[PDB]
RNA sequence: UGGGAGAGGGUGGUGGAAUUCCCGGAGUAGCGGUGAAAUGCGCAGAUACCGGGAGGAACGCCGAUGGCGAAGGCAGCCACCUGGUCCACCCGUGACGCUGAGGCGCGAAAGCGUGGGGAGCAAACCGGAUUAGAUACCCGGGUAGUCCACGCCCUAAACGAUGCGCGCUAGGUCUCUGGGUCUCCUGGGGGCCGAAGCUAACGCGUUAAGCGCGCCGCCUGGGGAGUACGGCCGCAAGGC
């Protein structure tokens, strides 16, 4: 059991997945919109990440989980969303940063973003 | 509509009790302007609710408008290419409106033969929990809470 | 709240100043805009251009994750 | 049904029964044709042929003038054709934003 | 003579972010994608997360209505080799000048030949959707090619649809780069607005499409047609 540890948002316009790890990175449990039970575009929704993180709080609090620093990674509507819903379930939220990758000019992107 | 909103009219009370939602559910009941036929048909029900219910019908019937009063609705809205089920919540006025008909509606399926009788049955049901005229409440919230994925494309 | 403002003068090309250069940086450490900096269009060059080799000798970060 | 007038003319059951040959084309998009109504008539000029046909997306409405009787036959089908292919692709566009 | 600015060009190095793949760990019921979906991927352990590694290509912020080039075009950073250009002194030469049919060189991309490289992307292609149908648009795959060297090809909305040089004809303003004596004054560019004037109008206007001189290229109704024949060039495609 961990009590302190790590909670990514991968957050795209498709989907917000969430995943809780141990203070090395490695996960604990994790959980997303389909998990919760969407498919398709609900999986974007904010209640669609709304449930996702709290049924990965629910989780991973079920292990000892207690204080999760938080990692967010996209730029996905149902992002901010997952914020609150993390600090409004019962963990120590004790940071928030935003490792987003942003290239410096790399790999062409698909035609869908140029 | 295109200009203002419509302002609500007001109803004047009725006789027998001098209560403004007795009189509006008269009319609900009124068919072809027979308002006559509408007073003695919910009446000879308040006299039923009394008869094999020793309680106020006036007590039963507000409480089957407040049990029958959908707090929350869908309501259709096309974003994008999809027709999607957006949860709206309701105005007291829809609130009530909807109740109103619903009960009619659903007291004009039951099977016994008098109207009064069946007025009378559906809010004994409605009053106390039961009745085709709550489920059309439930499932309309249910319809509703399956959908709250949406209730931000809200207006 | 310009940054040429709250430092005294300073070398445009001392690769080494970490201190002084390290100001002109955002929260991020991107390059702040001449609006933020208020060096005109010919110092404000030479200040990314030291910028960028401070970065390549390490002294510099080339990215930096936002906190909260 | 089909349902086909000649105002101040005359014509032949097999005219008639042109026309019906030459409204199946709208059937190519499969949609329902309710009340299919072909007016024919001569002007001085030569015939006018209208048609009133409203589907489960509209109505298609249009008038084919020409000296040809038949070739204003195709003229008013070439008009309806495009009222109807519009009626059924017109609300594919806004689909994205 | 003494200074400046700059993604100008070439060569050799090297920095960090991101994607993909492989390796290690940890973990599980989905992921991905769309307008909504499906193909696709995933209990043979995916996605999401951490560590290790390989590799190619492009350089985020700065970055701009910006800078440079004769045009095409040029953008991480370092160094070497190299071009064009502006400024200030008014020293030297002594009309040495302008243009320029031919000629020669340069010439985005795509394409070609030999060899290398190949992450991402992506003609052709396959499959899913969309749809009346959908040889497309959208989605999942994918080969040339995109990249390096050398050699070809020589095309373009190669555009300012505006050839070059010189002179002359209000100004206001914003900007780049110099020089003063630094308020401001003046040179060289980049725009905008406008005097006169031009223009069929739209618009141009000291960056002329105004007023003038020199020289070059070019036009002479639309289609046929940038086609045919001929001739030259090209490996071919195809070019003139
Ligand atoms: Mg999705
Ligand atoms: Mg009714
Ligand atoms: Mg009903
Ligand atoms: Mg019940
Ligand atoms: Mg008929
Ligand atoms: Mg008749
Ligand atoms: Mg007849
Ligand atoms: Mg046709
Ligand atoms: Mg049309
Ligand atoms: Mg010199
Ligand atoms: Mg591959
Ligand atoms: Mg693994
Ligand atoms: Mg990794
Ligand atoms: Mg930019
Ligand atoms: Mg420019
Ligand atoms: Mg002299
Ligand atoms: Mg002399
Ligand atoms: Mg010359
Ligand atoms: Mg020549
Ligand atoms: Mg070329
Ligand atoms: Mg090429
Ligand atoms: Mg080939
Ligand atoms: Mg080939
Ligand atoms: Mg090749
Ligand atoms: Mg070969
Ligand atoms: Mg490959
Ligand atoms: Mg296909
Ligand atoms: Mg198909
Ligand atoms: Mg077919
Ligand atoms: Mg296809
Ligand atoms: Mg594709
Ligand atoms: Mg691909
Ligand atoms: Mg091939
Ligand atoms: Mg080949
Ligand atoms: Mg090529
Ligand atoms: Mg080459
Ligand atoms: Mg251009
Ligand atoms: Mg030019
Ligand atoms: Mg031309
Ligand atoms: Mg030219
Ligand atoms: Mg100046
Ligand atoms: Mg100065
Ligand atoms: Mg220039
Ligand atoms: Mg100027
Ligand atoms: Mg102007
Ligand atoms: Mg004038
Ligand atoms: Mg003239
Ligand atoms: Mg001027
Ligand atoms: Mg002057
Ligand atoms: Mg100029
Ligand atoms: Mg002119
Ligand atoms: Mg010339
Ligand atoms: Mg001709
Ligand atoms: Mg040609
Ligand atoms: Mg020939
Ligand atoms: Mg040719
Ligand atoms: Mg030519």
């Amino acid at each position: 059991q961990v009590a302190s540890g790590r909670a990514y948002i991968h957050a795209s316009y498709n989907n917000t997945i969430v995943t809780i790890t141990d203070p090395d990175g490695n996960p604990i449990t994790w959980s997303s919109g389909g998990v919760i039970g969407y498919k398709g575009s609900r999986k974007g929704t904010p209640y669609a990440a709304q449930l996702a993180a709290l049924d990965a709080a629910k989780k991973a609090m079920a292990y000892g989980m207690q204080s999760v620093d938080v990692i967010v990674r996209g730029t996905g509507a149902g992002r901010e969303q997952a914020i609150r819903a993390l600090q409004a379930s019962g963990l120590q939220v004790k940071s928030i940063v935003d490792d987003t990758p942003v290239p410096h000019n790399g790999c062409r992107p698909k035609k869908k973003f140029r | 509509a295109r200009r203002r909103r419509a302002e609500v009219r007001q109803l004047q009370p009725d006789l027998v009790y001098g209560d403004v939602l007795v009189t509006a559910f008269i009319n609900k009941i009124m068919r072809d302007g027979k308002k006559n036929l509408a007073a003695r048909i919910f009446y000879d029900a308040c006299k039923i609710i009394q008869e094999k219910t020793g309680q106020e019908p006036l007590k039963v019937f507000k409480q089957a408008v407040e049990n029958v009063k959908p707090r929350m609705e869908v309501r259709s809205r096309r974003v994008g290419g999809a027709n999607y089920q957006v949860p709206m919540e309701v105005s007291p006025r829809r609130q009530q409106s909807l109740a109103l008909r619903w009960l009619v509606q659903a007291a004009n399926q039951r099977p016994e033969r008098r109207a009064a009788v069946r007025i009378a049955h559906e809010l004994m049901d409605a009053a106390e929990g039961k009745g085709g005229a709550v489920k059309k409440k439930e499932d309309v919230e249910r319809m509703a809470e399956a959908n709250r994925a949406y209730a931000h494309y809200r207006w | 709240a310009k940054v040429k403002a709250t430092l005294g003068e300073f070398d445009l090309r001392d690769y080494r100043n970490v201190e002084v250069l390290k100001r002109f940086l955002s929260e991020t450490g991107k390059i702040l805009p001449r609006r933020r900096t208020g060096l005109s269009a010919k110092e404000q060059r030479i200040l990314a251009k030291t910028i960028k080799r401070a970065r390549i000798l390490g002294l510099l970060p080339f990215t930096e994750k936002l906190v909260r | 049904t089909m349902n086909i007038t000649s105002k101040q003319m005359e014509i032949t059951p097999a005219i008639r029964q042109h026309v019906a040959d030459r409204l199946a084309k709208l059937e190519k998009w499969q949609t329902h044709l309710i009340n299919p109504h072909i007016i024919l008539s001569k002007e001085p000029q030569g015939f006018v042929a209208d048609a009133t046909i409203n589907t489960p997306n509209g109505v298609l409405v249009a008038s084919g003038k020409h000296e040809d009787m038949y070739t204003a036959i195709n003229e008013l089908i070439n008009k309806l054709e495009r009222q109807l292919n519009k009626l059924q692709h017109k609300g594919e566009a806004r689909r994205a934003a």
